[PDB]
């Protein structure tokens, strides 16, 4: 099954040059037909088609990014990067890079990847703090998560490493008048199984490495 | 780039049309047109291609077509889960890719609800930091426009309030935030919190206490 | 349906030719003009061009021989793949010398590049050594 | 002073060599190691780059004679330059084979380029090919 | 006596590029041994060398602008032109053009252009309204002209086309909430000379080709 | 770039000295360090070239030293008119020059001034036009630091006021400007306008009236 893995830095400051790298799963880089390229989308905005590399390795261009897109791949890693120069708050977005099952016979694109937030911005990379929200003490109660104090976007909370999905709603982040964003993330259990299992909120913000896990305990 | 109608809105059960204009370079070369759907925080999703053919697992009420320079995307019975972003995209000689601005479907017809709400005290954790945050959480409330309002005893809140803007859960109904920073001092000095949500003309309310 | 196994055998030649070429280390294109898009369709029109760009690149092939002397069993190739392709085009349907004027042309470029690459980094390095040379 | 004359001269043979080429349409370099900056500086060390590097480019314009064979009567003066202003550093102080495989090697790189030109239009050129066949 | 002169447009708007024309007078650029370099000063800070041609033609950049920054020439003009792309904010400058005497044995810079100040920004070009300041009706009175709504900067205004210079001040540009600038220039003469000699101030604004002659009377 | 400091200040006919620190492939490469003056709106005028070498008209109290990687400026005899900015360049390899920040030079030991200040009432012109500008000039003080007030009548004027920082003339003393936008009937309601410029405690007035 074809997956495609988006990394790359969260934040990048002004008149520096972007780097993002695309990791390609269950499927060679170099077979015939296959096309990757790269689409990013600025917030609330469209999708935007900047370039693409064939299976040859060669690589097309749109003409407004031509000038400071580049486009490589590592064959061997079955990798292909993005590099943009001198980039602007015109290009914080979401970066995905997807596949073209057939560059031959048509430009669609199939498979993406989960996209890539990439903020630019000259401020500095706040790490988060994690603090639990209690359950109180029908038949249900609310707990959560509150992440507080981080800089850029996003932050990636689960619960139980994935396991409970249901009931969970994490809510958009807050923008403070500092700068920095905090949201929170809430499940809805019963309250009978307060006393009976664990809950634990998994925070990870990408752009600071930093990984929190938080016991939610009445 | 592909001129793509802002808004399209239905109820269910009725057919909705969007449209993508094109030039001669793009849509007029090869007729590889395609569609895609997004919901929020996730990648697009192929629908159709080459106009017509639709991708594996895409229903046929989905349906492409297309006219001169101009493709249409028809989504016939309509559902709630249909709400997201549609992007159509066409080949552009020689080798280029263009995406249209987007079309948001809005699935309207359901009804008004009142917000239920969430009131979070400070944990003990984050007082231990010298820090005091309220949570208030507010969701699953239409339409999409609420009124924050946070009370110390029964006096306004002047300061340190912060709040979202609504969003559209994945339920296609609103959701928002609102934190009112204090100090652990302050926290203690009251006799409680309450945070005010106004909806519609009506106030749902919670209330913490140290 | 037939066409498409047909040109991807010569795309296939033409990327084991080039994977050949990495190893070691005006043409033809499609315009609206020529018809062979939906608006301003002309099959009469596009099929010549089609059948024309292919004869000049039949040529090109055939002056770079002496480039791919080393794997000459796929060169002949996709010459015969593409003369299978301009048959079956031309029977579908109802210079050269300007064409070796161009590639000449192409590599004089090239060696005068190579030539100011050299003698520039000349009078880039004599700078140097009269600056050094003006403190001793 | 009497350099400042001797390698301005060959700039200037330089600057005409590169006009009548114009007309038509890993060399040495200073480092801070070589010593020829006030930081570091080591006229013997410097000396010897400053002759090295001349004599490495004189090989380079000998290699380039065919290049300006119209022009033959400066071609011979800028190289002749070159040697007496070796000659002049060597008494003011106490191979080529590699130079010619570093040059063929270039000029692959420069043939390689246009295979790769034509070949990837050719490419190119197919995929217009199959896509308007496709219609038809 | 070789002269410099800049050429260009006053304004730019974000992502476009930025092209200027330096027309070289008293000399050629083709002459041995000279090189011609573009030299950027952002408003209030320092000088940035940029890049520069030599008389064979030659360029030679700075490593930071390498990326964006071409400059070519048209020796049958006599002119060098610059060329900077995916311009932002941080390329509002004045720029100068300068002449190396010679290039072999030196990088400084003795005859250098006027100067030509170019805004980055998505506003548009206003042209100015000029009003006259009447004169008051020991020994001396004040007249002057009132440039009105203009942008961007600058606006140069003169008298009498240049004869009246001594007594004449040219006051900094307020800079509007609107956006807009407005400035005030102010000649003080004799009171005596107001029935018998005439005061006409001129105003050039080149980012709108705006030119306005403004007879000043009591 | 070029290490420089920012300020260097001293009274006339004493000396100043401004350095410009280097790195290796700068200044320390072939010492091709020069130096520039620049007045206000004009361009920069090349004072020294090659560490010591004078341009023509130079004089000798400009004088051009260097040590390690390090070059200093040295300005004798100052005198009021050599305020101005004074940068240093170098070679840098290859075929690459740099400038240093800058210096601001100040020629400190000025007698304070009080401003002259010239009001002018809206043109004729400008009220057919429907508007009117007061137009306040401020000029000849030192130090560069004054609070402009506008009156209407005797009442304070709240809105419609911009005022420029204050800036040096080429008498290195300072000059401003403030602006007061009012309608046309404004203009007229009012007995007189007044501005008011407050200098090191005291007050110069002009008065205008329609």
């Amino acid at each position: 099954e074809v997956q495609l893995q988006e990394s790359g830095p969260g934040l990048v400051k002004p008149s520096q040059t972007l780097s993002l790298t695309c990791t390609v799963s269950g499927g060679s880089i170099t077979t015939r037909y296959y096309a990757w390229s790269w689409i990013r989308q600025p917030p609330g905005k469209g999708l935007e088609w900047m370039g693409v590399i064939d299976y040859d390795g060669d690589t097309y261009y749109s003409p407004s990014l031509k000038s400071r897109t580049s486009i490589s791949w590592d064959t061997s890693k079955n990798q292909f990067s993005l590099q943009l120069s001198s980039v602007t708050p015109e290009d914080t977005a979401v970066y995905y890079c997807a596949r073209d099952p057939d560059v031959v016979t048509g430009f669609h694109y199939d498979y993406w990847g989960q996209g890539t937030q990439v903020t630019v911005s000259s401020a500095s990379t706040k790490g988060p703090s994690v603090f639990p929200l209690a359950p109180s003490s029908g038949g249900t109660a609310a707990l959560g998560c509150l992440v507080k104090d981080y800089f850029p976007e996003p932050v990636t909370v689960s619960w139980n490493s994935g396991a409970l999905t249901s009931g969970v709603h994490t809510f958009p982040a807050v923008l403070q008048s500092s700068g920095l964003y905090s949201l929170s993330s809430v499940v809805t259990v019963p309250s009978s199984s307060l006393g009976t299992q664990t809950y634990i909120c998994n925070v990870n913000h990408k752009p600071s490495n930093t990984k929190v896990d938080k016991k939610v305990e009445p | 780039v592909l001129t793509q109608p802002p808004l399209v809105s239905g109820t269910p059960g009725q057919t909705v049309t969007i449209s993508c204009a094109g030039a001669n370079n793009d849509i007029g070369t090869y007729a590889y047109v395609s569609w895609y759907q997004q919901l929020p925080g996730t990648a697009p999703k192929l629908l159709i291609y080459k106009v017509t053919t639709r991708a594996s697992g895409i229903p046929s009420r989905f349906s492409g077509s297309k006219s001169g320079n101009t493709a249409s995307l028809t989504i016939s019975g309509l559902q709630s889960e249909d709400e997201a972003d549609y992007y159509c995209a066409s080949y552009r000689n020689f080798n280029n890719a263009v995406f249209g601005r987007g079309t948001h479907l809005t699935v309207l017809g359901q009804p008004k609800a009142a917000p239920s709400v969430t009131l979070f005290p400070p944990s003990s954790e984050e007082l231990q930091a010298n820090k005091a945050t309220l949570v208030c959480l507010i969701s699953d409330f239409y339409p999409g426009a609420v009124t924050v309002a946070w009370k110390a005893d029964s006096s306004p809140v002047k300061a340190g309030v912060e709040t979202t803007t609504p969003s559209k859960q994945s339920n296609n109904k609103y959701a928002a935030s609102s934190y009112l920073s204090l100090t652990p001092e302050q926290w203690k000095s009251h006799r409680s919190y309450s945070c005010q949500v106004t909806h519609e003309g009506s106030t749902v309310e919670k209330t913490v206490a140290p | 349906e037939r066409i498409d196994k047909q040109i991807r055998y010569i795309l296939d030649g033409i990327s084991a030719l080039r994977k050949e070429t990495c190893n070691k280390s005006n043409l033809p294109k499609m315009a609206e003009k020529d018809g062979c898009f939906q608006s301003g369709f002309n099959e009469e029109t596009c099929l010549v061009k089609i059948i024309t760009g292919l004869l000049e690149f039949e040529v090109y092939l055939e002056y770079l021989q002496n480039r791919f002397e080393s794997s000459e069993e796929q060169a002949r190739a996709v010459q015969m793949s593409t003369k299978v392709l301009i048959q079956f085009l031309q029977k579908k349907a109802k210079t050269n010398a300007s064409l070796l004027t161009k590639l000449q042309a192409q590599n004089q470029w090239l060696q005068d590049m190579t030539t100011h690459l050299i003698l520039r980094s000349f009078k880039e390095f004599l700078q140097s050594s009269l600056r050094a040379l003006r403190q001793m």
